[PDB]
């Protein structure tokens, strides 16, 4: 009694370069933006990508070699090959970039940032600022700075444009 | 047989040397100051106690620097 | 020529006899590592890879009653001679040397033709057997030389400003009565800092060497050790 | 030159002199007088290991021809490098 | 000669300061800052080693 | 010889470009003038070192 | 001497070229001439080094 | 002198390629290219100081 | 023929070498706290074992540089 | 005809170029103490172990330091 | 006409020149143990294994300082 | 007018100055040696082919020490 594993049911699998193979020039990076199991872009081919990980922003284009990024509380970009940029903000998750000429960015949430509101934030930042100051003990304060990291974050995100 | 010579411009060749040794300092500097760029960059939350310590690694350079100057200045006019 | 002296030891000696006519455990060594050279179980040596110990231990002794007493001034470093630390680590070097090649097995240097047999024999291999074989001996000198130049530098040092700081004390201490008492003050101050500085660095210095003497010995017997495992 | 002065030995009692030739004869005399009795044969290791040696030795510095000059080992001064003599 | 190192020294400065502004470009004012505070002082130590060539220049 | 010291500086800004750029290429424009400032202060130290190259050679 | 840190200076702009290209191979062309570009200034340093090297040993 | 320059240049080019092609192990025709691109504009100096070498040589 | 000279401006020459002997202990000084910055900056808790040692380091540096400093001042009193 | 000088003054300039390898040894150790502070801020559960190994390498690179400080005693003392 | 001279001190300048090596070799060895302490809080568990591959550079290392150091004393001693 | 001179004591400076070339083949070891601590640990599976690959390197380096010795040994002697 054999079961089958929950990948088996999947049919659009990961296409990995031969290191021993000719390069081929490419116009187009395929993008697949995830929120909790959820494609919000499937396989679409854009011109670069924009993405904030741990060590700083990276700027991704066709053909851009293997590497797994952390990515933080941030502003994730999108620029066609037609001249048209959309905007998300993700909290977290991990970007996933093959020399093939994909991205696979998968995030706990990824919202545009026109739903975002900045009068919301900005009070939420005061909030947790005072919150901070009455937070019980040095965890409290850790999550509490968690979340002004964020709200920054998300403020300054939708000062700059 | 005993012979003293004093040559007059070898003041100026060791005072020369010792103004090598600024080159050790000031490549220090802007190591530091090319660190600091990226601790920055990395951490923008401590810009102010990196800055101040960069500012005390600068200063111990500087230090050094001024060691060796002390020399070159002496042996210029003497 | 025969000369008669006598080393500086003999009031170590007497508190030698006085405090040890009792047993004494020890539990702190310089070297310990000479006691435990197998680190993994069941792995065990038909060579008498102990046989170290007893000569560690009384190396450490007499030098450590040598050079961390030397600290004290006018203290004597009796064998503080190029060619005398020479005839020591020959003595011992070669003697562990000498105890393996009696072992007569040649297979035990198969090691020292480097590389594997993709590289040329001859023009690469060969040359690499040479140069081992040199490094040895040059371990040997290095560990000589190194033993003789840190305690030679550190005893120059020491004298040359414990020269300086007795000049400035004596011929400048009536600086305090003066209007420049402050320079004065803060020089005393420096040259104090330097003194415990430099006690301190020379005592960990002459331990630290002391170390590496007994290492290279060690390391030289290892890279001769083969283990066989327990079935 | 003061500094480097500092690292002798403090403890000097007694210097004392020989010949190579004398102690040298005195020794030979002394294993010739332990060996010479009837009751060790020539061919027993003792007296081989006594004297073969230094006949060998002996030999060797006999039988050399060199074409350089070696200087006395015992002169009065060897500290001139431009006076073997 | 003295120069040789303040003219390096200048050039790691503006070496780091572009990997900097390109992990974090909203931060390029303050980095900038930075960078020419640190050519500041490196001048410094290199127009006193001028001092000194002129000095024995015209000496 | 100072001039040994300015030519590699130069050399390290433009490397750390091309990292910049690869990095994030976007800002291409911004780095590219950072790179011409280091590059005009470097530079300056070498007409110092080439001054006294001339004045002791034509003196 | 001074072709010392030129030389350097120059491997120094084409080794971060070929990271930078590995990195992101679609902007070969920009880096690669940015990289000619740094290549015409340390090389320019050069000329000077060579100058007066010229005008000293001919004279 | 101006040689040893020039050889740790070479070296750092090709230290630098290993890693490009170890990044992007597809790229290796396009970065050995530029690597012997750069070998030789660094080769072209230490030429030059061979040059002036040899001139001095033989006077 | 045996002549004695005495060359008296020569201990300027020595002493200006020494100092050259700072240029690596200044660049050292600078190198370590470069790469403070940064391990402050990739672990902004550790701002004071990080400090400790390299007050640490620069004293060792700063030792290696008053050696070299001693023959400095010494020939140049000679 | 034959000549034989002796220059008193030379063995400053010897003692001075000794002192240069100084340079490299201040500035190796600031590259171990540069490496402690970014392999604690990497891992700073080993922090002892780490320090205990950079205190080796230290002794290590200054026992070098070492042998030419001796030579510069010699020709300075001679 | 010929004319032999024969300077007598000039054996200093070329131990301190040889010394000089010192400086590379001191280096060195900071970079070896500066790549073992960023390299151990990577892969701790094989920190043993590490530091004899460090020691052995260090060997391959410092043979080459004897050398150099070899030749002072074949110069410095005559 | 024609004049000859020769002298004696100018091999000891070409000496000093061709071991002054080991500083280069030091450092470069220790270059090899820093990598390959760090290339153990990204992929300790590999480390004897490493370790075989460094020590080619490291005799390369030593040929050239080699090469500078044997410019030394023959200015020193002849
Ligand atoms: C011509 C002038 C005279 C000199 C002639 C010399 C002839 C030379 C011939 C040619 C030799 C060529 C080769 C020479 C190479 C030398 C190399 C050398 O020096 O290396 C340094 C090296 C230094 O070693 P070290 O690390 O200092 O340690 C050695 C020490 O001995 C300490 O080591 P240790 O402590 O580990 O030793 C063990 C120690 C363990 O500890 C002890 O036992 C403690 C005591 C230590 C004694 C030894 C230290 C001596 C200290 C200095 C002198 C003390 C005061 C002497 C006062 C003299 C006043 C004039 O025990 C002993 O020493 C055993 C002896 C104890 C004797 C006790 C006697 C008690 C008598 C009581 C009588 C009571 C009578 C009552 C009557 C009542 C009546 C009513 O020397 C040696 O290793 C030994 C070299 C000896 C070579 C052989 C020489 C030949 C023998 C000569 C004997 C002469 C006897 C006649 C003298 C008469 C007075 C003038
Ligand atoms: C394990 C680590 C051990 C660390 C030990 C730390 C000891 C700390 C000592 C503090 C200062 C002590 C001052 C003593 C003063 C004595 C009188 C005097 O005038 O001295 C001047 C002398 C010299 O001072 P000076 O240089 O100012 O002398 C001036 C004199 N003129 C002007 C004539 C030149 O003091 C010393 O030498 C003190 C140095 C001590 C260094 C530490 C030595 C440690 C090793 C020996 C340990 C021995 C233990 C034995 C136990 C039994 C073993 C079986």
């Amino acid at each position: 009694h054999d079961l089958p594993e929950g990948f088996e049911f999947m049919e659009h699998k990961v296409v990995n370069k031969d290191i021993h193979a000719p390069h081929e020039n490419l116009e187009t990076l395929r993008l697949t933006l995830t929120r909790q199991d959820e494609f919000l872009l499937r396989e679409e081919p854009v011109k670069c990508v924009t993405v904030t990980g741990t060590n700083g922003e990276y700027g991704i284009y066709p053909g851009h070699a293997y590497k797994i990024v952390q990515l933080n509380p941030s502003p994730l970009t999108v620029e066609y090959t037609d001249g048209t940029t959309k905007k998300y903000f993700v909290s977290g998750g991990f970007a996933h970039i093959n020399n093939e000429g994909s991205c696979d960015v998968n995030t706990v949430e990824c919202t545009l940032l026109d739903d975002l509101d900045l009068a919301i934030a900005e009070k939420e930042l005061a909030a947790q600022q005072a919150a901070l100051g009455s937070a019980k003990d040095d965890k409290a304060k850790s999550v509490v700075e968690i979340r002004i990291s964020v709200i920054e974050a998300v403020i300054a995100a939708l000062k700059h444009h | 047989s005993t012979v003293a010579i004093s040559v007059q411009g070898l003041h100026y060749v060791g005072t020369g040397l010792a103004a090598i040794a600024l080159a050790g300092v000031g490549l220090g500097i802007g190591t530091i100051f090319g660190n600091l760029l990226v601790a920055c960059a990395r951490q923008p939350n401590l810009t102010k106690m990196l800055f101040n310590y960069a500012i005390l690694g600068f200063a111990l350079t500087e230090a050094i620097g001024l060691f060796a100057l002390m020399l070159a200045f002496l042996m210029l006019f003497s | 020529m025969f000369l008669f002296f006598f080393c500086d030891l003999f009031w170590l000696r007497l508190l030698l006899c006085m405090y040890y006519c009792v047993w004494s455990r020890l539990c702190f060594i310089v070297y310990f590592n000479c006691l435990m050279l197998i680190f993994d179980f069941l792995l065990f040596c038909l060579f008498d890879l102990y046989l170290f110990v007893g000569l560690c231990l009384f190396l450490l002794l007499w030098f450590m009653l040598f050079n961390l007493y030397s600290l004290i001034l006018y203290y004597c470093i009796t064998y503080l001679n190029l060619y005398l630390l020479f005839c020591i680590v020959f003595l011992l070097y070669i003697a562990f040397l000498f105890l393996f090649c009696f072992l007569c097995d040649f297979f035990l240097f198969n090691n020292l033709l480097v590389g594997d047999s993709f590289m040329d024999v001859f023009f690469i291999r060969f040359l690499l057997c040479f140069l081992e074989c040199f490094s040895l001996l040059c371990r040997c000198l290095s560990t000589f030389l190194r033993l003789f130049c840190n305690l030679l530098s550190s005893h120059f040092l020491l004298l040359m400003f414990f020269d300086f700081f007795y000049f400035i004390f004596v011929f400048f201490f009536y600086g305090v009565f003066c209007y420049w008492f402050i320079l004065f003050i803060f020089v005393f101050c420096f040259c104090l800092l330097f003194y415990v500085f430099l006690y301190l660095l020379d005592l960990f210095a002459a331990i630290l060497q002391l170390f590496i003497f007994c290492n290279m010995i060690l390391q030289l017997i290892m890279d001769f050790l083969l283990f066989l495992l327990f079935v | 030159s003061n500094p480097a002065d500092h690292f002798r030995p403090n403890l000097k009692a007694l210097t004392l002199y020989a010949e190579r030739q004398h102690y040298v004869d005195r020794w030979l005399h002394v294993k010739e007088r332990w060996l010479a009795p009837w009751y060790l044969p020539w061919w027993s290791p003792l007296f081989q290991l006594g004297t073969w040696y230094s006949q060998r030795s002996r030999n060797l510095f006999l039988v050399e021809n060199h074409l350089s000059y070696r200087p006395y080992k015992f002169r009065r001064n060897d500290e001139d490098r431009n006076n073997p003599y």
